[PDB]
């Protein structure tokens, strides 16, 4: 917001005033004759109609600014960063890295890469403009050329630059007779009225729905495209064949099944195994998943694990200890139609 | 202690309004408002003094007016303000009062004189404090978000904000005058008056001692007493004096910008019915509020409204499902899960249910 | 509405009140609700102060 | 006494004019042919509505 300063206007009697050029923004100055101003105390001056008014005003910017005010900036590209967690000797571990394919990251030994982003899209646009705690993607008008009663009415290179431009039709008006004042007609404000019809925020325009933030402004939690993904593991964690204990007797049974978006399956295997110890399980179809990682075999004894499917009838092999399992299943539908979590 | 102001003076200005229609000369004129507070509180600028008295002291309970040239102290307690009810006041100093008032359209000032009297203005400046956040509230709640929002603060230090103050030109005032015979008695009572009529002889002249002009006119010519001691600061309203645009003296402006946190509250829960891939939000707004909805694809879907009842609305959800967002609250996420149980494998074949309702359309003009 | 009430010399307040709608007519095409410093000037029926009709 | 308006910013356009208005208080728009047809119009005005005649 813009503030106008009007200091007091120049009145004369009996002679005139005359506009000297002011290389100040918008600045503006108009003369009257015949006006016969009146005081608390009666006439200011006896000259009837010789008397002369001269008014001048200009524009500043506000020390407001300095606080409150509205940036517009022409970002155009963009870096990615990421948070990943990983399952790793049975325990989360937490991991950032720049998902651009570039960051390298080393934790427990092990050399993690991400990125780069398999999409180029992003939310943000070439030309957008802040408030305080909001963005905008709006074309703002190119410097130099505000037009009034809109956004960039009054441009500044910066906060505290001392230079400024403005675009107010800064228009004087004769003075109420019997009456001494100054009239202006000054523009109303754009930028305080933009407040007012800013319209909708990006942060629910947004395509994917990704978060924004501020102080950075940063684009988050939007799914497009997909992330590779390149592990350098030691072998320390791998261990051999032989030391993982052996598996036998495999049986596989489905009590019940229900596809749906949680872990509605659950599967009953009858296992045998050469000792103690852990193994992993796995499900080489993609149709199917399984919430468990692995899971500890004693031997001659069974085990319960949860999955989620989406076919009608689940048919599907299972991998634990280098060996398959075949299960059979028909799920049913369930009874809710949409939930909140994904 | 924040002391400035020794030669400053009040003003005795045309207001635009000194009640009951008619516009009139008084000590309170004012002609400038800030607004640009997010928080509602407002600037208001006055054209005479407070918290000081002749001898430039610093004690709240009075303030300094002008009246015939002259300057008094009057009872700080009266002073008051009004847009559409009694307002609330804030600050209090130099010439800013820093003020909170409800939703009001015009905006007066009014105040008690040592006369007895009660002087008031009037200007239309239209308030409209801005809403923050989607949920349009009008008494930040017990309970609630926070969010930034501009605002003032009662500092009375600033940092290059300054307001020039000049010598006041002068006051040509003709009660000075009396007729002796055709003999017009100018009165100084100790004052530094220029005279200047039409009249021969002494046409023209600064004195500062009684004098007579013979065998004239009262009406003849004015004269006005010339005041260059305590200096006036600038308004538009008041001549200048004459010579130039500036004059030494500058003040600075109290009452600083900042923004802090301010509360606002949350939405009363709605209440969710039920449907295939269908959900059926009632909702109880307790005031205006905003209600948006989108979707969570590549395409927006965009939705927002205003609402002031309880509406009962229905959303039909995509595939990848449907955000919604409610009043400040955080927004709540449906995305659809399986339609129905009445599709069923057995021996009357009733998969036609199955392909309809997973991938309608699909997998069935198949067939 | 209009009400109307006075105090007393039994030191009471005596208050009476009638619903009356009280909407100023806009005069001129702007509706304007407090009148200006700078402005137009137009004609319009009003009262006075005199005492003796 | 009654105010005037602010006087609205025209921006421009082949045969055509584009008026933006500042209304700072309900008041009303009319505009009108110069010719045998009136072309008659008259709207109310609260808000910065951009015309275009
Ligand atoms: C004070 C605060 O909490 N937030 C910001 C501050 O970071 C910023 O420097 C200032 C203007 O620059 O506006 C406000
Ligand atoms: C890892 O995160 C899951 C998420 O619920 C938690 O249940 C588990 O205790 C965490 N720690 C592990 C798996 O060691």
């Amino acid at each position: 917001e813009y503030k106008t300063v009007i200091p007091s206007p120049y009145v004369k009697c009996c002679g005139t005033a005359e506009c000297k050029d002011k290389s100040l923004p918008d600045y503006s100055c108009k003369v009257f004759t015949g006006v016969y101003p009146f005081m608390w105390g009666g006439a200011y001056c006896f000259c009837d109609a010789e008397n002369t008014q001269l008014s001048e005003a200009h524009v500043e910017k506000s020390e407001s600014c300095k606080t409150e005010f509205a940036s517009a900036y022409r970002a155009h590209t963009a870096s990615a960063s990421a948070k990943l967690r990983v399952l790793y000797q049975g325990n989360n571990i937490t991991v950032a890295a720049y998902a651009n394919g570039d960051h390298a990251v080393t934790v427990k030994d092990a050399k993690f890469v991400v990125g780069p982003m398999s999409s180029a899209w992003t939310p943000f646009d070439n030309k957008i403009v802040v408030y305080k705690g909001d963005v905008y993607n709006m074309d703002y008008p190119p410097f130099g050329a505000g037009r009034p009663g809109q956004f960039g009415d009054i441009q500044s290179r910066t906060p505290e630059s001392k230079d400024v431009y403005a675009n107010t039709q800064l228009v004087l008006q004769r003075p109420a007779a019997g009456t001494v004042h100054v009239p202006y007609s000054q523009a109303p404000s754009g930028f305080k009225y933009w407040l007012k019809e800013r319209g909708a925020s990006l942060q629910h325009t947004a395509p994917f729905g990704c978060q924004i933030a501020t102080n950075p402004v940063r684009a988050v939690n939007c799914a497009v495209g997909n992330i590779p993904i390149s592990i350098d593991i030691p072998d320390a964690a791998f261990t051999r064949v032989v030391d993982a204990p052996s598996v036998t007797d495999m049986s596989c049974e489905v009590p019940a099944c229900t596809h749906s978006s949680d872990f509605g399956g659950v599967a009953i295997i009858k296992y045998t195994a050469s000792k103690k110890g852990k193994c992993a399980v796995h499900s080489m179809t993609n149709a199917v998943t399984i919430r468990e990682a692995d899971v500890e075999v004693e031997g001659n004894s069974q085990l319960q694990i949860s999955f989620s499917t989406a076919l009608a009838s689940a048919e599907f092999r299972v991998q634990v200890c280098s060996t398959q399992v075949h299960c059979a299943a028909a799920c049913h539908p369930p009874k809710d139609h949409i939930v909140n979590y994904p | 202690n924040f002391n400035v102001y020794k030669a400053t003076r009040p003003y005795l200005a045309h207001c635009p309004d000194c009640g009951e229609g008619h516009s009139c000369h008084s000590p309170i004129a004012l002609e400038r408002i800030r607004n640009e507070a997010t928080d509602g509180t407002l600037k208001i600028q006055v054209s005479l003094q407070i918290g000081i008295k002749t001898d430039d002291s610093h004690d709240w309970t009075k303030l300094r007016y002008m009246d015939s040239h002259t300057p008094a102290d009057a009872e700080r307690a009266g002073l008051l303000v009004r847009t559409s009810a009694p307002c609330t006041i804030t600050g209090t100093m130099g010439h800013f009062i820093l003020a909170r008032c409800p939703k009001g359209e015009t905006l007066t000032v009014g105040f008690t004189d040592s006369r007895k009297i009660s002087h008031t203005c009037t200007h239309p400046f239209h308030h409209e404090p801005p809403v923050i956040g989607r949920e349009r509230f009008h008494s930040r709640p017990q309970h609630g978000k926070e969010l930034p929002c501009s605002t003032y603060v009662q500092s009375t230090a600033a940092t290059a904000e300054e307001i020039e103050v000049h010598m006041p030109p002068d006051t040509p005032d003709r009660t000075l005058m009396t007729q002796q015979s055709g003999n017009v008695k100018i009165t100084v009572n100790g004052q530094t008056v220029r005279y200047k009529c039409n009249c021969g002889g002494s046409n023209e002249g600064l004195t500062t001692t009684d004098k007579v002009i013979n065998n004239c006119k009262i009406d003849q010519c004015h004269a006005a007493v010339t005041n260059h001691k305590n200096w006036q600061y600038n308004s538009p309203l008041v001549p200048r004096n004459a010579e130039l645009g500036d004059r030494k003296g500058k003040i600075h402006i109290p009452f600083p910008l900042a923004n802090v946190t301010c509360r606002v509250p949350k939405a009363r829960n709605p209440t969710v019915t039920y449907g295939k891939n269908q959900v059926t939000m009632l909702l109880y707004p307790d005031h205006p509020t905003l209600l948006s909805y989108r979707n969570m694809g590549q395409e927006p879907n965009y939705h927002e409204e205003w609402v002031t009842h309880k509406k009962e609305v229905t959303l039909t959800v995509p595939t990848e499902g449907l955000e919604v967002t409610w009043g400040n609250n955080e927004p709540y996420k449906y995305w659809p899960q399986m339609s129905t149980n009445g599709t069923a494998h057995g021996h009357p074949h009733e998969i036609i249910l199955y392909y309809y309702e997973l991938y309608p359309t699909m997998t069935v003009v198949i067939v």
